[PDB]
């Protein structure tokens, strides 16, 4: 009985590739965000105040 | 009324009496719904060929007929338009509907119009494909076959120029002559899908169809074509295939008691192509002003060019794209053979841009070739083998192209002249590199505020090689960098990329706040 | 309710019903290897020598979404496909037209009329009477009000001037229904599988009549998007089938098309549970009597229409087989909403019969003595094929290239139609490679991103290339010697060489044979076994233990048993 | 008029079926760029939509097969507005966010 029983191929692609692409997505928004705020943090002071 | 009366039908042809007074193709008809031609007649009787067929019409000896005393015509409506048709004008599949008025009715052999009515072949036809545009030009009123063995990409790559008028206003129309329906059906979801069904028809003669409708399904959209530039539109067309017509005037002429000549075919097969192929061109403003472009295709044997019809063919279009049987088991597509493909119109047919762009390539490629092919020892000239190593495979790595993909005409001459100025030299066979090339220069040139009126530009007027240089340098080059940049690992220890763009400008604080707001992966300044 | 669960299926339904049924793998492993085979053998999906693989591959079948589905439905009360747009049979008239035959030929003979109550029409039957026996004569050309020329359909033995012949005004007409399956006839009909001719049950349709109400109805098809599954790792690996489409069988004489033909027949029929039809036109007596007999003995008879047009028939009646085969297929999908697949053999033997009547009835031959009417009667044929909402009609034909003249016009009109084209090799046959199929030379519209994976590309991609770059090097090989090659190439050989003996594989039908029992191999066992061959990880195998193996296991197990017994030996 | 400028911007895309579908109304406070995920045939682009007459913040994502499909979906920006009507997709009960296909779409920058 133990022997027969074998991990699918389908579902688990699917849900795995899903599952990739949301957490990619999340990863690189937040990416964007914090190099852009260190690209505004590069040139937001005054030369004289 | 009716006036004639079925005697025999042998033949698949009916043989009408009656006294009438019988022109070459005129309409008789049986019905409502189904009528004939005349081939041949006499002061008492007519040989008709049926163009239709009915289920519930039983047509047989004694049957009555009216002659109409009128030439076939086919009538023009406005419901054409993303629709396919037969050769009677019923409307086998359509997206809007009728209006039952005949806007036009068109003799379906009109003669060609006279040499006083023509114009030079001056303005570029966009097909979409590099290779094509580059080194085989198409020009507005001219004649190109697609030439190849079967299951080589002729329809593929009718269907791409087909695809590449999405947004030039050019309409298009497709001739099918004994093709297979369910491949019909495709073509026209293939429409729907990229958005050109609205611009286009589709005139069908199936392969079980009468012979009559499949010898004369190239004139009536030849018809068709010639009622919308007298309009002053601009028509594409596309025959697939000629071969297929040739074999059904040689079937309809066979079984009407006419004698073979070489190859079985009737005597004037000449005849009856030059006469349809030559109502293409450029017309002049007091004749319409428009033009007709023809993309008939013609298949051959195991590579025999050398055959009656296609030699037929040649020897009447301004030029050939062949397509190589050995090129497609190879891998590569489109398989067009340049070396065998000629385009006589030649940089009369490109644009200034291009033509200043695309200069002096198929010399380079043939100069390849023949280094690729004669390489024999490993002794080695000077870095000019170096140089032609690295342009050939670059311009070769240039030619592949994915199916259904359109490479706008400035996206292509831009590609030419950076790799002719070894903007190209780090390529090692990543097509991803080409492909963000390709798509960022897409984007800039299409929608981008300053991107359009460079586009608009480069179009219209014919610029130096300073002014081509300066827009490079300061507009191109640094979104290209950033985007290779972004996306290319290798690119970082790649010692050519850094040879070639180490004083381009950097556009990265730019670009960033561009893709954070949404935009495509091309806008520079803004959205027109 | 069980009972009335049950009382809405016939016993036969439920006979086939019990096919269909979950068994848990509790219970599955309870089973023995007979059983576990005959559970295999009625599921289709081939004899296997090992327990737990058994029941691996039962699973497998068991948990298709499909075989639930069926499984699922066979506990419900019986629901009954809703024919559109059916085939309507032919209207029930009398003998309205009288003449006599006039003028006598070999296989044409002409016809004057008498009485007529209507005038006569294109491709009606004329029926004569000689001795007791019905000749029927096909119209070809209709002279004037009263005088036709006809050709015979079947033997034209007894026919005479004076003749007295009489027609209904209609074309020939067959009696089609679900009793055909397991039958053999020909194509107007006439019983060939007994003396005795015990009559076929069912309605009588003309199989020259499409019954379309109009043309556009023609364009209201489905463009093919599926893979039928055969069960053959080079067709599944490289040579992907349409369903809804055409699939070309090529080569010479010999090269053991008709093997195939059996195969595919038999696993479409057991594994896809459908309804085959075969059309046999210009179908040798015995091979006809042949493929009959086993066709009774594997078991797929009862689910087969043969239609047989004799190789010693009339070229009017050879013609007429692949339209009467059309027809029972177009019944059979139309009328009871089943998917069928449709057998078609010999194609060549089709096109030589459209010849020969052309030539009868005096008609200038076109090119290579052909008819005029070559391509319009091909495309009359094959355009009847295609894929509606009530089901498939899969096609595959064979043909027979003359001389490996792959430029003759029937070639080049047959190509026209063909989705997929089989080509096989006589020289691969003699090297005792079987099946046979030559895979650089044949090819397959449906090997693309529109309807495979990136994994089934890529693998196809790399065997092809691995098997044109080990071709070449073979020739190296044989003339410098092996030692000859570098590095890369000596592995690239190798592999290349594993990878051509590991496509060959035994047929359930070819045991008649070499006596090794068949196997049936599924796409994904194929594709795990040529990635594991392409990484070279059996490279330490000798090559004759991937002969005429079913899955990569099999030749794994044996080289570690053989090698377990060359331990034990020394 | 404000509104003048973005009318020449409409840009409307629309189906002949007609299938049960989820309305939105609003404007697009964020849209990222796209991904392609079923073997590089479609396209994922998660969208962030402030709704008209609640004000409230919705995230879910769209599906493009198409090349017409693909080009409507690229039109859409930051603080484009857009009124989207979205088939739901069985491929949700796998996400966070529902997935949806575009129905009907008018589009304004
Ligand atoms: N650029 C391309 N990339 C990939 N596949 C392509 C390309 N162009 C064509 N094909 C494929 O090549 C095959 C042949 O194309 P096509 O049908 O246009 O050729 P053809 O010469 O008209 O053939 P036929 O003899 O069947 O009329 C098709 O499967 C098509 O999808
Ligand atoms: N899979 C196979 N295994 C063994 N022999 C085969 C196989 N396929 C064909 N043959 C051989 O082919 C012969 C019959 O040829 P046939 O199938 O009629 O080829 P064709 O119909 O192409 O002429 C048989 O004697 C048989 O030995
Ligand atoms: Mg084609
Ligand atoms: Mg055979």
């Amino acid at each position: 009985i133990n022997q027969t029983k074998e991990i699918d191929v389908n579902s688990k692609i699917v849900k795995t590739e899903l599952e990739y692409v949301e957490e990619d997505s999340r990863l690189r928004k937040e990416k964007i965000e914090l190099i852009q705020k260190n690209y505004d943090n590069l040139n937001a002071k005054p030369l004289v105040g | 009324m009716k006036n004639l009366k079925i005697t025999a039908i042998k033949d698949n042809l009916i043989f009408v009496e009656g006294e009438h007074q019988f022109s070459f193709l005129e309409i008789i008809k049986f019905s409502d719904k189904v009528e004939g031609v005349v081939l041949k007649a006499n002061d008492r009787s007519a040989i008709v060929a049926i163009l239709n067929e009915d289920k519930d019409l039983n047509l047989t000896v004694g049957s009555l007929a009216e002659a109409t005393g009128e030439l076939y015509k086919i009538p023009i409506y406005d419901n054409y338009l993303g629709s396919i048709i037969n050769v009677l004008g019923e409307s086998l599949v359509k997206q809007y509907e009728r209006t039952n008025v005949a806007l036009d009715k068109k003799y379906v052999f009109t003669e060609a119009q006279p040499i006083f009515t023509r114009s030079a072949v001056n303005e570029p036809l966009v097909t979409g494909i590099t290779v094509v545009d580059g080194v085989l030009p198409v020009g507005r009123g001219q004649k190109e076959l697609i030439i190849g063995d079967r299951g080589t990409g002729k329809t593929a790559i009718a269907l791409n120029a087909m695809l590449a008028q999405e947004n030039t206003d050019v309409i298009n129309i497709f001739i099918a002559i004994g093709k297979k329906r369910d491949e019909i059906v495709e073509i026209y979801g293939t429409f729907k899908k990229h958005n050109i069904l609205h611009k286009s028809i589709i005139v069908s003669a199936a392969s079980d169809d009468a012979v009559a409708a499949r010898y004369l399904a190239p004139y009536a959209g030849m018809a068709i074509a010639e009622f919308f530039q007298q309009i002053g539109k601009d028509v594409l067309v596309v025959m697939d295939d000629l071969t297929n017509h040739a074999d059904a005037y040689r079937e309809l002429s066979l079984l009407a008691g006419i004698a073979p000549a070489r190859e079985a075919y009737p005597g004037d097969i000449f005849y009856v192509h030059s006469s349809l192929l030559e109502r293409g061109g450029k017309y002049g403003p007091e004749f319409g002003g428009g033009s007709i472009t023809i993309l008939p295709i013609a298949q051959t044997l195991a590579g025999d060019i050398s055959g009656y019809i296609p030699t037929n063919l040649i020897s009447i279009t301004d030029g050939q794209i062949y397509t190589s049987a050995k090129l497609f088991n190879e891998g590569t597509r489109p398989a067009i053979d340049v070396n065998l493909s000629v385009s006589r119109l030649g940089s009369a047919a490109q644009s200034k841009f291009m033509a200043f762009a695309s200069s002096g390539l198929k010399k380079i490629y043939t100069e390849y070739k023949y280094l690729k092919r004669l390489s024999s020892f490993s002794s080695k000239i000077s870095n000019r083998d170096l140089e032609t190593l690295q342009k050939g495979k670059a311009f070769e790595s240039l030619i592949d192209q994915a199916e259904y993909e359109v490479i706008d005409y400035e996206t292509s001459a831009i590609l030419f002249l950076l790799l002719k100025k070894g903007f190209l030299n780090f390529y090692t066979e990543k097509t991803e590199a080409l492909k963000v090339i390709i798509g960022v220069i897409k984007v800039f040139l299409a929608k981008d505020v300053l991107g359009r009126k460079m586009r608009a530009i480069l179009v219209e007027h014919g610029i130096d090689s300073i002014v081509w240089n300066l827009y490079l340098n300061h507009m191109i080059l640094p979104l290209l960098k950033y985007h290779l940049l972004s996306e290319l690992q290798y690119l970082a220890t790649n010692r050519e990329f850094i040879k070639k763009f180490k004083d381009i400008r950097n556009d990265g604080r730019i670009l960033l706040a561009y893709e954070r707001k949404g935009y495509e992966r091309g806008i520079a300044y803004d959205y027109k | 309710d069980p009972e009335f669960v049950a009382s809405t299926y016939t016993e036969e339904e439920i006979i086939h019903n019990l096919l269909f049924k979950l068994y848990s793998v509790e219970q599955l492993a309870l089973f023995t290897i007979d059983q576990l085979n005959a559970l295999l053998f009625a599921r289709g999906l081939g004899l296997e020598k090992n327990k737990v693989r058994a029941i691996k591959s039962l699973l497998t079948l068991q948990t298709s979404y499909e075989f639930m589905e069926k499984s699922q439905a066979a506990l419900l009360p019986k629901v009954s496909f809703n024919p559109t747009n059916p085939l309507k049979p032919i209207e029930e008239k009398e003998f309205t037209i009288f003449g006599e035959i006039v003028e006598i030929r070999s296989q044409v003979y002409k016809i004057r009329i008498d009485k007529a109550e209507e005038e006569v029409l294109p491709k009606v039957i004329f029926y004569a009477d000689v001795n007791g026996k019905e000749i029927q004569l096909e119209v070809a050309d209709i002279f004037d009000k009263n005088l036709v020329s006809t050709f015979v359909l079947g033997n034209e033995t007894g026919l005479k001037i004076g003749t007295k012949v009489k027609s209904k005004n209609q074309s020939y007409a067959i009696k089609i229904s679900k009793r055909l399956l397991g039958r053999v006839i020909d194509p107007i009909g006439k019983i060939l599988d007994d003396s005795i001719a015990t009559p076929v049950h069912g309605n009588m349709y003309a199989p020259l009549e499409m019954q379309h109400d109009s043309e556009a109805t023609r364009y209201v098809v489905s463009p093919k998007n599926a893979i039928l599954e055969t069960g053959i790792k080079v067709i599944d690996v490289l040579l992907p089938i349409p369903k809804g489409g055409k699939t070309g069988l090529l080569g010479g004489a010999g090269v053991g098309k008709t093997v195939i033909v059996q195969e595919l027949i038999n696993a479409f029929i057991k594994f896809h549970d459908g309804v085959s039809v075969f059309a046999g036109i210009g179908e040798r007596i015995r091979e006809g009597h042949e493929l009959w007999k086993e066709a009774e003995a594997l078991g797929f008879l009862n689910k087969t229409a043969f239609i047989f047009g004799q190789m010693n028939e009339s070229p009017g009646l050879r013609f007429r087989s692949g339209i009467s085969g059309v027809k029972v297929a177009e019944y059979f999908r139309n009328n009871l909403g089943k998917s069928v697949l449709l057998f078609m053999d010999n194609i060549f033997r089709y096109v030589q019969a459209g010849s020969e009547i052309s030539s009868l009835l005096e008609k200038t031959p076109s090119a290579v003595g052909y008819q005029p009417t070559l391509f319009s009667e091909m495309g009359q044929l094959q355009e009847r094929i295609n894929s509606t909402k009530d089901g498939d009609i899969t096609s595959i034909q064979a043909m027979y290239i003359p001389a490996d003249d792959f430029t003759d016009p029937a070639a080049v009109a047959a190509f026209a139609h063909f989705d997929s084209t089989i080509i096989l090799s006589r020289q691969l046959a003699a090297e005792g490679v079987y099946p046979a199929i030559d895979p650089l030379e044949s090819n397959s519209k449906m090997l693309s991103i529109k309807y495979t994976s990136r994994e089934h590309l890529d693998i196809a991609k790399k065997t092809v290339q691995t098997l044109e770059k080990t071709k070449t090097l073979e020739d190296i090989i044989n003339i410098l010697g092996f030692d000859a090659l570098s590095e890369d190439d000596k592995k690239v050989v190798e592999v290349g060489r594993r990878l051509k003996w590991f496509l060959t594989q035994p047929f359930v039908v070819a045991e008649k044979f070499s006596g090794v029992p068949g196997k049936f191999v599924r796409l994904k066992d194929s594709l795990k076994g040529i990635k594991t061959i392409l990484d070279g990880d059996l490279n330490h195998i000798p090559v004759s233990y991937f002969s005429f193996v079913g899955v990569v296991e099999e030749i794994i197990e044996k080289f570690n048993l053989d090698a377990k017994k060359e331990a034990l030996k020394n | 008029n404000i509104f003048a400028n973005k009318i020449a911007n409409q840009k409307a895309y629309f189906k002949r079926d007609i299938k049960t579908v989820h309305t939105f109304l609003g404007r697009v406070n964020y849209i990222q760029r796209a991904s392609k995920f079923n073997d590089e045939k479609r396209v994922f682009r998660p969208l962030q939509i402030e709704l008209s007459g609640t004000n409230e913040i919705v995230d879910i994502y769209l599906e493009a097969t198409t090349y017409i499909s693909k080009k409507a979906l690229d039109e859409i920006r930051q603080n484009s507005y857009i009124f989207l009507e979205a088939k739901w997709l069985p491929e949700s009960n796998f996400l966070n966010n529902p997935l949806f296909e575009i129905q009907n779409i008018v589009i304004e920058n």
